[PDB]
């Protein structure tokens, strides 16, 4: 208070509190008067700290709580005492704290920052640690919480990081904690250089400042968010609309940051406080493209709509400098050239415009007609509908893909240049050139992700990422690196160079698992052509071949290897002698559900039509079924020779297999039957669970015995406990519960949810397994999280990398875990002795 | 089938992709103002696949009812990403919400 009196310290009086700061030359006097005494003075209040409060002691319930945690480092490396540095930040306790009091950006700065100022050793393991973090920041800020220090544990056995963690996890006893280790996790995982998740909602778009210091992104959240490139932290929370952002660009200055939105309002904010500079509003419809002049010459601003308009703002004034009409359909994007001069309009009726903004006057029109595809489609040749539109670096061609083909047009001549024939044939959704190695990102459609170098005109990679349906892709400002982004909410960057390079590493999200006892099984889709069957636990990697086999069913004994195929036909391959094979014509749609009688001879098969085929193979005898129910869902054998059956009418039927014959007849539910089960033991009692409630039944008599109506909200699905007495239930947010299978009653409602203190499970449960002993639910989802029947959860630890886990496979021995997450990653897990 | 349960779905599952009103934009999706009694790839200034065009079917509560279980077994080639609603109560819901709000 004396220093304020004597105009040495500033005051923020934050009402009750006082934060005190100084001006940034008020520090640079100090800062240059004063010399070794600082470093003593880091030093100093290092010790003296520990003499009071440990640093990881340090709670967030005091006042300097995150202070130690902003700047107990920089002291440190002040002080030039790199190995008081080294102790501090290398350890997950304090990573935990310092992330769980202030965040991950911060740090992760520092660890890149102190690269130069650690030692040799030290920074190579703060180059372990630089890539550790990149596997949090998922979690971080949210519920659950990772354990920072169990996370190390993820990392690769040559990283520091895991040899500290995992020696360290060795050295502390019995800590019930229980840890997997993944086998093969140096051979799967195509990490990525960096994760980022922007937004709550759906992402719209995104884009880099000019300066490449920051990234904003705008979407459904109706907010603009702005984030420093480098770390992460947020730079701006603009609410700039009252709906949803569809898209967002920054000034040549980065000086503004302009939002159009569904609300078809043009609006420029400051990107300094993010307060309404220019509004801009004449487009009837919804604003598809807006974009800023390049150069600071001219400042004109190009809008364009589905209303088939074009507008061009004057910047200087409050109105549109002209309207400008001339596309007959829809226009999709827009872009200045460099030479702001010119405006580039692109539209959904396949004409490329030239507009001069001079004059605001149509300069030349290109008919993007160069693609040529007769079909025997009595229409017209195919027409063509082009898409993403980028400018050369010449900024006189602008590169377009449409249909089946990438083009080159001069806008000066209005001619083709160049002509790039894409992947197979099919429509080109999305895409992008790159300025290095004349490559080009080509999304075509369904996240199917192809680099190819034009020119060359030769496929170069088949990049994968994303199981969702990617959305937009977007290079570095540097043109060094790019990143997508999909309907997955996630941006992953990639080194382009890495992306050039071809890869085994990840597995198609197609994968299943046969435990053969001893030995385990990994069937998986192969990358071109049809699949490799891989011995686990070897390297044996047996290949089968085909013209592309849908799904493969092993038959009772062996001896046998059947697939089906979007044919609806079924082909049985002998394993004994591989000329032997037989296949009988069934199904207009593709089969869906295959499978063996409990004999190795017929098989019965399903798919989309009302009836269900007993294939006799080898004699080719077919019998069906005629449930003539809208569409036979799914099926599954039964211990006697009854066949369990259900649609999506309600009903659930139970046949004779090899001859139909339809003994029971269960009218369940309402609508869609999500599966059915059975109790396993026998077969004393089966349920359902579907859209609504829980019936349950004995097979004697035609109607269920009891309903189990405790979800209102519709129970979504079911499984029974393996031979217990119970019955688990999984409702529309995951909650399970564990009903007593005992007539029925109200049993809890164990569904552990919070609750970072330990980890919330993410929600939605995707798989069940009860534990041998009866006591234990694995429950697995977005991870696999341990529960407790009846109250209480367990092991909380072993956090998956992806989410949306497909079918847990658990070992016979129940000491060896495998599953695949969406990402397409194949987990061997074997319990850590 | 409910209306209101109708509405929520669709806003759940259709509405990032669709506009039910009159005027409504084309997003992913082409605008379904009119979609009863209209045929298949109809809706002007919206570029679909030529499997969606030349499916020749007319939109009414029977062939939604259809095409919503499994979008690519009854149009095979469609652009249109979705999975389908497997329970038959769901799709009764969000059909009867379509027949309304596709056409005030
Ligand atoms: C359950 C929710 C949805 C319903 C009820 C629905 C319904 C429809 C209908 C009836 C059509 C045909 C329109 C016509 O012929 O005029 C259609 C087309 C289309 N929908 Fe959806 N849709 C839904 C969700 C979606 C979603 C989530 C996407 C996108 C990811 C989507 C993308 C499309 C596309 C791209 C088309 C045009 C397809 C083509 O030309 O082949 N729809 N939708």
């Amino acid at each position: 208070q004396e220093f304020v009196n004597k105009s040495l310290l500033f005051c923020d009086r934050n009402g009750k509190s006082f934060r005190y700061y100084l001006h940034d030359l008020q520090v640079d006097f100090l800062t240059e008067k004063n010399c070794s005494q600082l470093q003593d003075l880091h030093k100093k209040i290092i010790t003296q700290f520990q003499r009071y409060h440990q640093p990881h002691t340090l709670s967030p319930d005091q006042e300097d709580c995150m202070y130690w945690y902003n700047f107990l480092a920089y002291h440190m490396a002040s002080a030039k005492m790199h190995k008081e540095l080294c102790a501090l930040m290398f350890s997950l306790d304090w990573i935990k704290a310092k992330t769980e009091l202030v965040g991950p950006a911060h740090l992760i700065h520092e660890f890149v920052e102190y690269r130069h100022i650690l030692d040799e050793k030290d920074c190579a393991v703060s180059e372990n640690f630089q890539e550790f973090l990149s596997l949090n920041g998922h979690l971080l800020g949210r519920q659950p919480f990772p354990n920072i220090v169990q996370l190390g544990l993820c990392e690769p056995e040559t990283s520091e990081v895991y040899q500290q963690a995992k020696l360290q996890a060795k050295q502390e006893v019995d800590n019930g904690m229980l840890y997997l280790e993944w086998i093969n996790k140096k051979n799967i995982t195509n990490l990525s250089r960096l994760v980022v998740r922007p937004h709550t909602d759906a992402v719209y778009h995104a884009c880099f400042s000019e300066d490449g210091q920051r990234i904003a992104s705008c979407g459904a959240d109706k907010t603009l968010q702005v984030f420093k490139a480098e770390t992460g932290e947020k730079l701006l929370e603009i609410k700039a609309h009252e709906d949803e952002v569809l898209c967002c660009a920054f000034s040549t200055d980065d000086r503004f940051i302009a939002t159009c939105s569904v609300d078809k309002k043009v609006k420029i904010w400051n990107s300094m406080t993010g307060e309404l500079v220019h509004t801009y509003d004449e487009h009837s419809e919804q604003v598809n493209c807006c974009h800023f002049t390049n150069s600071s010459h001219h400042l004109l601003l190009a809008t364009g709509s589905s209303d088939c308009f074009l507008k061009l703002w004057d910047l200087n004034q409050k109105e549109c400098r002209n309207t400008m009409f001339g596309h007959t359909n829809s226009v999709n994007h827009c872009r200045f050239s460099p030479d702001d001069k010119l405006l580039a309009s692109c539209s959904a009726d396949g004409t490329l415009k030239l507009w001069d903004a001079t004059s605001a006057n149509e300069r030349k029109s290109i008919n993007v007609k160069q693609f040529f595809l007769n079909l025997e489609d009595p229409q017209e040749d195919m027409e063509v509908i082009v898409k993403c539109c980028s400018w050369s670096a010449d900024g006189a061609r602008i590169m377009v893909a449409a249909k089946n083909k990438i083009f080159l047009f001069d806008i000066h001549t209005s001619g083709l240049l160049g002509e790039i024939h894409t992947g197979h044939h099919s429509t080109i959704q999305y895409c992008d050139f790159s300025p290095q190695n004349h490559l080009a990102v080509v999304a075509l459609s369904q996240y199917c992700v192809e680099l190819w170098n034009t020119d060359s005109r030769s496929k170069v990679a088949d990049c994968r990422g994303h199981l969702s349906w990617v959305h937009g892709v977007m290079f570095s400002p540097d043109g060094s690196s790019f990143l997508t982004s999909s309907d997955d909410q996630t941006i992953r960057l990639w080194e382009t160079k890495k992306v050039c390079k071809n890869s085994a590493v990840m597995l198609k999200q197609e994968v299943d698992v046969v435990f053969q006892e001893n030995e385990v099984m990994v069937l998986a889709v192969d990358h071109i052509r049809r699949l490799q069957l891989i011995n686990g636990r070897t390297g044996q990697i047996d290949y089968l071949t085909e013209a592309q086999v849908s799904c493969c069913c092993l038959s009772p004994h062996l001896q046998y290897i059947a697939f089906g195929d979007e044919n609806g036909a079924i082909e049985i391959l002998e394993l004994v002698n591989n000329r032997i094979f037989q296949s009988r014509f069934q199904h207009k749609k593709t089969v869906w559900h295959i499978q063996f009688t409990a004999d190795e001879k017929t098989l019965i098969s399903s798919s989309d039509d009302a009836e269900i085929q007993v294939w006799n193979w080898q004699l080719d005898k077919c019998i069906f079924l005629r449930g003539h129910q809208e569409t036979v869902k799914d099926f599954r054998l039964l211990k006697n020779s009854r066949l369990l059956s259900w649609s999506f009418d309600g009903t659930v039927k139970v046949w004779n297999i090899i001859t139909g014959n339809k003994e029971k007849d269960f009218v369940c539910h309402q609508g869609t039957v999500l599966s059915c089960d059975i109790s396993h033991d026998a077969t004393k009692f089966s349920s359902t669970s579907a859209d609504k409630t829980a019936k349950i039944w004995s097979f004697d008599l035609l109607l269920p015995l009891h309903e189990l109506r405790g979800h209102n909200g519709c129970v979504r699905c079911s499984a029974f406990s393996v031979d217990s007495t119970l019955l688990a239930t999984g409702d529309d947010n995951g909650e399970i519960r564990i009903w007593n299978v005992s007539n029925g009653e109200l049993l809890h409602l164990c569904a552990p949810l919070s609750e970072e203190g330990a980890a919330t499970h993410g929600g939605w449960v995707t798989d069940l397994c009860f534990s041998p002993d009866g006591k234990m639910l694995i429950s697995a989802g977005g991870y696999i999280k341990w529960w407790n029947v009846v109250t209480g959860e367990s092991s909380q630890t072993f956090y998956t990398n992806g989410t949306n886990l497909k079918k847990i496979h658990v070992s016979p021995d129940f000491k060896t875990y495998v599953t695949v997450d969406n990402l397409g990653i194949l987990y061997i897990l074997q319990t850590l002795e | 089938g409910d209306v209101e349960k109708g509405k929520k779905i669709f806003v759940q599952k259709c509405a990032q992709c669709h506009t039910v009103e009159k005027g409504g934009k084309h997003k992913t999706g082409p605008n379904l103002h009119g979609l009863f009694g209209r045929k298949t790839g109809q809706a002007p200034g919206f570029s679909y696949t030529d499997a969606n065009k030349n499916k020749g079917i007319t939109w009414g509560e029977e062939t939604l009812m259809e095409y919503l279980e499994n979008p690519k077994k009854y149009i095979p080639g469609t652009k249109m990403i979705f999975a389908g609603i497997k329970k038959k109560g769901e799709r009764e819901d969000l059909i009867a919400y379509l027949k309304k709000a596709t056409n005030e």
